[PDB]
């Protein structure tokens, strides 16, 4: 995909002030919430049956935290995010079977944690500029299947 | 379905906006417009740079339609029929838009009202965005 | 919303259908695991290969519920209120497969019914099923 | 997109075989009928006002022809489909700004008709071949919006 230096700019100047250690959990957890049918694929994670459990619960946590890793691999390299992505596509489609819908709702999950995290620092032009980064992400990930 | 707490969370978060909703709305509007272009195309007769009067008039409508959907949530197809026709039949908008534009109305709230958009709340604001848009696409023919 | 018109083209069309109720559902779940194989996870204990008495014996329970639908096109969300309860909650049925299992359903009338799937019963048919899917949607809490 | 020789062998005997004059036109006139909003982009052709006034239109038949031929190329050039439609791509992205989903609509539409015409020949194998095709058509028309 390609941005602007300008949306380039946007984007790395507010992911610098990203806590790494919790918006991939709140990401992934309001995915849990929001989109319940993901939880088929997280039994393994055990208490899923609020929201409070769900936030709360550790390896929701822990697995966020990999999943923004990943976002933050591809903001790297966003000449080269089916490369980047390459590994995590062969799991999430070929081992997985995950629809690549979810990747795009997961992508706006995030985005509106940015959002919540930033507030009015989170503008319309900030928020296209990122819009244009997850669908990337997300078209990455589902190379697998095209 | 909307449950008796998605009832209550959305008439609570809405409480919040109060005289910032047509605000809100022509930024949801501008949100769209800006992440995805496509949109655009529905207005040709409107000016949707920055600041523009018709996108902040619009915002207004489109803002008061959600709260009369708010204020007769459990009669949602009655209250929206005339805009369900609108949309549907004489605009002919496409179905998908609907998502994306209640995708830029939670962000907006998101970035507006951060100790109302709880998980929970976004969950509920969720659904009923989206039994919302059911409604307003409910008159293809 | 189905029309009136609606109705009577997917009542004439499942009319049609007969004796070959269970069967066409049972070819429109094989169908779709193999254009869509993302569906198969579903039936880890079915065995999906052609000809499998677990997939006709399915089609055959699909088939009976859609049956229920048309019969009863008017309390759509009564009529499958328990089985929205079960592809929602337990089974955590993506909402994209109801698309993926619709269009196959389509497939599969126009490959058996070519008298009856004219463009305006094509058009009802497909209504109907985006109906049916939004019913069986619809519980997810 | 890869298809195996056998899904080859499928795709390639069936489309031998389709109306070339008709079948574009046939599913360029259900698009309208079944997803009319699709209308919007053709207010030029005229008297869309009934089923039978679309498929009976004569601009409809003639246009489809046009999409027909499309698919036709792209079957020839399974390996390359982001070339074979990249002006189509700009001209429908860029130009057009139809939404990409209504690519995937009009490929269903296509299979249907395929399904209507050739009847128990158009197998499920056969047509998860077709599936496979007019997926690999739909994201090469929406690659200027990746
Ligand atoms: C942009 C979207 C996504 C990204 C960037 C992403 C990233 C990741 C990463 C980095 C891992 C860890 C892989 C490893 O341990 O090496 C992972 C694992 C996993 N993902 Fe995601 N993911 C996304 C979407 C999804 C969605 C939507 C689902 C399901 C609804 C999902 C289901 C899973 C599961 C179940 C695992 C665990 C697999 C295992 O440990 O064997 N992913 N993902
Ligand atoms: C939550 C979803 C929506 C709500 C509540 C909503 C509400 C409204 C309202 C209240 C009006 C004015 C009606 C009137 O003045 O008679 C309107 C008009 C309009 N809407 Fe929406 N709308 C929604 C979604 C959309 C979407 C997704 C699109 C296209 C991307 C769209 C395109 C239009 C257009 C083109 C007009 C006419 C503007 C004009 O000609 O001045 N709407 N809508
Ligand atoms: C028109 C749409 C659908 C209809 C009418 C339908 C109908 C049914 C019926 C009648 C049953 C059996 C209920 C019972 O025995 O108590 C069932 C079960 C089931 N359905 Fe569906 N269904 C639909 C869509 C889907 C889709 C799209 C999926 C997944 C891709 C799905 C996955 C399942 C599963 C996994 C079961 C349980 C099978 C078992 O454990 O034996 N359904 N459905
Ligand atoms: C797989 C999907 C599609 C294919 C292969 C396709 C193919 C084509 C072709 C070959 C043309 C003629 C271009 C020329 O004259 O050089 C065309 C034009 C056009 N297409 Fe499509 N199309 C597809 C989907 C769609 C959809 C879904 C829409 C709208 C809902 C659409 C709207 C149009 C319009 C309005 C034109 C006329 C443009 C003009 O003459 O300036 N297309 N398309």
């Amino acid at each position: 995909v390609h941005l602007t230096p300008k949306e380039k700019s946007a984007v790395t100047a507010l992911w610098g002030k990203v806590n790494v250690d919790e918006v991939g959990g709140e990401a992934l957890g309001r995915l849990l919430v929001v989109y319940p049918w993901t939880q088929r694929f997280f039994e393994s994670f055990g208490d899923l049956s609020t929201p409070d459990a769900v936030m709360g619960n550790p390896k929701v946590k822990a697995h966020g935290k990999k999943v923004l890793g990943a976002f933050s691999d591809g903001l790297a390299h966003l000449d080269n995010l089916k490369g980047t992505f390459a590994t995590l596509s062969e799991l999430h489609c070929d081992k997985l079977h995950v629809d690549p819908e979810n990747f795009r709702l997961l992508g706006n999950v995030l985005v509106c944690v940015l959002a919540h995290h930033f507030g009015k620092e989170f503008t319309p032009p900030v928020q296209a500029a990122y819009q244009k980064v997850v669908a990337g992400v997300a078209n990455a990930l589902a190379h697998k299947y095209h | 379905v909307l449950s008796p707490a998605d009832k209550t969370n959305v008439k609570a978060a809405w409480g919040k906006v109060g005289a910032h909703a047509g605000e809100y709305g022509a930024e949801a509007l501008e949100r769209m417009f800006l992440s995805f272009p496509t949109t655009k195309t529905y207005f040709p007769h409107f000016d949707l740079s920055h600041g523009s009067a018709q996108v902040k008039g619009h915002g207004k409508k489109v803002a008061d339609a959600l709260t009369n959907a708010v204020a007769h949530v459990d009669d949602m197809p009655n209250a929206l029929s005339a805009l369900s026709d609108l949309h549907a039949h004489k605009l002919r908008v496409d179905p998908v838009n609907f998502k994306l534009l209640s995708h830029c109305l939670l962000v907006t709230l998101a970035a507006h009202l951060p100790a109302e958009f709880t998980p929970a709340v976004h969950a509920s604001l969720d659904k009923f965005l989206a039994s919302v848009s059911t409604v307003l696409t409910s008159k293809y023919r």
